[PDB]
């Protein structure tokens, strides 16, 4: 669920980090071209090579103050490159969103919501445990407006993302669960 | 080159003619490699643990008593014709006649105006704002804690003067606290939802302002370049 | 007056050689206002049993001292006797039952009031008289702090 | 650390029958209400010299990471004790 | 996989026929493999400019290909 | 009537009457204009917190009790040197007692006594929580100082 | 029979950005290729 590029990175960042490396190359390249002692088309070539990483152009600083600049400027590609790896794992591993509603005491289903659904069989054994149980009584009062006629449709409508959530017996909802492998109780 | 092997090897450069130097070089590239390993581990564990960044004082921040020496004023107020308004008004003069700009009209409009990013901040009672807090949509919203509150009060029981049915109900009220039967109460009705929730992680996305640092290294690199630039033509010039 | 030692509300110290406490300010320069304390020695009551006169000050000094000031009345304060806030002391004793530490100075005559921080129980004010709540702390747990490392 | 239990405030106390009695009762009352309670804790006890969020993340040390060099030093001693190998080599052939 | 192994071999082809008129389809093939898996392996660099930017995009890929794979591989040994 | 304190229900259909753990209040009912009415009182079911707490004093200490609704605009307010509401109700006592989300100052408690409070309140900030950030700082944070 | 799975595995219409960049940047190389013997000619 992210996106392919911009989504660690700012659109704004990439446009500055493209300033950064053009302006960075026309600094190298004044750097041999006005002390005593660069072809800015080569020069422009390692300066991007630098960033990229790419194995391409054959030229390197003679000076001195271009080549601590090229280094410095190395060590912030490698930089920014660790930056953004790190950014992609961390996103790229707290993005495993799963509920997994623990049971009757949970808090989504404690509480009635609109956000949340849930049903049973009506005029059964869960209505009188449900009636008799004081503590449930607006759990009770929230689900008696979406009782269903039977489970042969209750379960075929929780499939169809019609339900949320579905209350039964022990053996047939194993069974249920077991012999159709698309959920699990 | 023993630099550039350190930086991913992105930089040309110039292999010796020997083996023993190949050896020490391929050692150090090693060692280079461990490193940039162990460091970007580091940094990926880094980015996963940062969040719950927010806290004021109280009523003597700068905040409050001084909006506009300051970023871009600030806004919070409430209802008028109230216990907390007149209260407010006779303790704060200056700071009542700035808020009253901000004057809402309820509770609920207020939380809508504060989630939609009209208002900044709310002034009002402790323990309602406490409850729509703890049990509202969500555990976005939360207060400023207890810490320091003015004029800290509680809610009594009225009755009518010179009862002596008072001494009796007070001891009751005292037993309930010794009991622990006003937990169970206030932990039922009162206490919501979000007061267990624990601080939820996710991503800042890598703003401009958080290379900051990188961008004002490289700066300074380059000033120090144009001054070993001027120094080396000085001191070659002569 | 009846007061105990604790740190966070009544500061003790002993006095100079001239016979009071040297006197200092606060961090923006306030005179920190101090009152003369006339308690039990410094170890305890029990081998050197003599009322030196030493120097309180903390919140409930001048919580007093301005409550002093408002109700326009004159003080004079003592330390605890035994060093306790107050508990019933059941003893065999069959014509004997009280309280002890400064619950049971208080109910035995050496004072009026209670400035310190004492708590509120139904016990406590099943027989004395309390006052509305001028704080409110509520118990909670202290654990060490051990900085992380690889 | 921790939440609050048995949330009891303090009080001031005196014997059976007085008016300081309720001369305190509705002084503390007008102090609450009016500030001077606020600036006491402010000043007494608002100390507030250490204020630092939680940091889950750990630093690597030096001594933990004593392996690169330990290593390295070795690759140098046996760089050396290779070239003396090397230059009998060479003479060797 | 095989969608990046196709595309592999399409640039790689129409980048030198296209853009080469040595530079053989075997050393760009090797070349346009060798960048893809960090650049370990020696290459030999064509002597145009539009390949060189050819080349460039490819690796600017390849690096957003092991940024990625590193990062769901990190995330995959922490459950 | 108060949202998280003292809330107000009907009776229940089914039954015609207010359903269990429920205390019966005689909700004032005052409408005609023209002439004053019978005494109104409209079976109403009133839950909540300060309910609870009622309930069990009047099961701790021996009384009988039956709640009704305040009449008009508020709890307390000392307008023309009077009050109205609740308090106002307690002048003229007619009830001798009083309970509901009441406040204590310094005018109320001079006019008319107080218990000892059972729940804390003040003045109390309210905001949102924003999201984190990365301490703009930390590309040269994971790593020591020496090495 | 079926453990919980928590990773998830990356798609292809997810990752579809480098494969448009790489068009683009296939389409833009042989109009700069125009561009270059277009100033090749020139000089």
């Amino acid at each position: 669920t992210l996106d392919s590029f911009m989504q660690p990175f700012q659109s704004t960042l990439w446009l500055l980090v493209g300033l950064s490396v053009h302006v960075v190359a026309v600094m190298l390249y004044l750097l041999d071209r006005f002390s005593p002692f660069l072809t800015l088309s080569s020069a422009m070539w390692f300066s991007w090579g630098v960033l990229l990483n790419s194995g391409i152009g054959e030229g390197a600083p003679r000076s001195f103050s271009a080549r601590i600049l090229g280094m410095v400027w190395a060590g912030f590609a490698m930089i920014i490159v660790a930056s953004y790896t790190a950014n992609l794992a961390a996103f790229l591993v707290l993005d495993r969103p799963e509920e997994r509603i623990t049971g009757i005491n949970d808090p989504r289903l404690r509480n009635p919501s609109d956000k949340f659904i849930y049903a049973t069989v009506k005029q059964s054994s869960v209505d009188i445990y449900f009636r008799r149980q004081v503590e449930l009584s607006t759990m009770y009062r929230h689900m008696e407006k979406h009782n269903y006629e039977s489970a042969a449709e209750a379960i075929q409508a929780v499939r169809d993302n019609k339900l949320h959530a579905f209350i039964w017996d022990s053996a047939v909802l194993e069974f249920e669960a077991s012999q159709k492998c698309d959920l699990v109780t | 080159l023993l630099w550039g092997l350190v930086f991913n090897n992105s930089v040309p450069v110039q292999n010796p003619k020997g083996t023993t130097s190949k050896i020490m070089v391929s050692v150090w590239a090693f060692f280079a490699v461990i490193f940039l390993a162990s460091y970007t581990a580091n940094l990926a564990a880094f980015m996963i643990q940062e969040e719950y960044v927010d806290q004021v004082s109280g009523l003597s921040d700068k905040k409050f008593q001084r909006p506009n020496d300051f970023s871009p004023p600030f806004r919070f107020g409430t209802v008028p014709n109230g216990s907390t308004e007149r209260n407010i008004r006779n303790n704060y003069a200056e700071m009542h006649a700035y808020m009253g700009k901000f004057n809402q009209r309820g509770v609920d409009d207020a939380l809508l105006s504060l989630k939609t990013g009209k208002l900044d901040a709310f002034i009002y009672d402790a323990a309602v704002l406490n409850y729509m807090a703890g049990r509202d949509e969500g555990c976005k919203l939360v207060t400023i804690g207890s810490g320091k509150v003015f004029a800290s009060t509680g809610y009594g029981i009225a009755i009518q003067k010179d009862s002596g049915w008072k001494r009796q109900v007070d001891l009751a009220i005292l037993q309930l606290f010794g009991d622990g039967e006003m937990e169970e109460l206030e932990a039922l009705w009162l206490t919501g939802i979000c007061h267990n929730e624990k601080n939820e992680v996710m991503s800042s996305q890598l703003d401009i302002d958080n290379m900051a640092g990188v961008f004002y290294m490289l700066g300074a690199a380059m000033a120090l370049s144009l001054i070993t630039f001027i120094c080396e033509h000085l001191f070659y010039w002569q | 007056i009846v007061t105990i030692h604790q740190e966070p509300f009544v500061y003790v110290k002993p006095t100079m050689s001239d016979g009071t406490c040297k006197e200092e300010f606060t961090v923006n320069g306030d005179p920190v206002k101090k009152v003369i304390c006339t308690g039990p020695n410094d170890t305890s009551p029990g081998s050197p049993r003599h009322t030196v006169p030493q120097c309180c000050y903390g919140f409930c000094i001048d919580l007093l001292i301005k409550l002093a000031r408002t109700m326009q009345f004159t003080y004079e304060v003592h330390l605890v006797a035994d060093g306790k806030f107050g508990t019933q002391e059941r003893v065999q004793n069959s014509n004997k039952k009280e309280w002890n530490g400064m619950m049971g100075e208080l109910l035995s005559g050496q004072a009026d009031m209670i400035v310190a921080p004492l708590t509120i129980n139904n016990e406590r004010a099943q027989y004395i008289e309390f006052s509305k709540p001028f704080k409110y702390q509520g118990l909670t747990i202290l654990v060490k702090k051990e900085i992380p490392r690889s | 650390t921790g939440e609050l239990f048995f949330r009891s405030g303090f009080g001031i106390g005196m014997r059976k029958d007085s008016p300081w009695k309720q001369q305190v009762s509705l002084s503390i009352l007008k102090s609450h209400e009016n500030g001077f309670m606020e600036d006491l804790d402010k000043t007494w006890v608002r100390y507030q010299e250490c204020d630092s969020r939680s940091n889950a993340p750990a630093t690597l040390t030096f001594e933990n990471m004593a392996g690169v060099f330990m290593l390295v030093a070795g690759g140098i001693v046996a760089g050396i004790f290779l070239i003396f190998i090397e230059i009998a080599y060479k003479r060797h052939k | 996989w095989v969608m990046m192994f196709v595309m592999l071999l399409i640039v790689s082809a129409v980048a030198v026929f296209v853009f080469e008129y040595s530079f053989t389809i075997g050393k760009a093939i090797w070349l346009l493999w060798g960048l893809v898996f960090n650049n370990s392996v020696p290459v030999q660099n064509p002597k145009g400019t539009t390949s060189k930017i050819m080349v460039s995009v490819w690796a600017f890929f390849a690096v957003i290909f092991l940024a990625s794979y590193t990062a769901n591989l990190a995330a995959f040994m922490i459950q | 009537e108060e949202a998280p304190f003292v809330i107000v229900e009907s009776v229940d259909p089914l039954s015609g009457t207010c359903m269990r753990n429920t205390v019966p209040c005689q909700k004032r009912i005052i409408s005609e204009n023209k002439t004053d009415e019978e005494p109104g009182y409209i079976k109403k079911c009133c839950k909540g917190f300060c309910i609870d707490i009622l309930k069990k004093i009047s099961k701790s200490v021996k009384f009988t009790y039956d709640l009704y609704l305040v009449t008009n605009g508020k709890h307390g307010k000392k307008i023309n040197g009077t009050w109205n509401g609740m308090i106002g109700e307690v002048v003229m006592k007619r009830a001798y007692m009083a309970v509901g989300s009441l406040t204590i100052n310094e005018e109320r408690s001079e006019v008319v006594d107080f218990s000892v409070p059972f729940i804390e309140t003040g003045i109390s900030v309210m905001v949102s929580r924003s999201n984190g950030t990365v301490s703009p700082s930390a590309f040269l944070e994971p790593f020591s100082a020496d090495v």
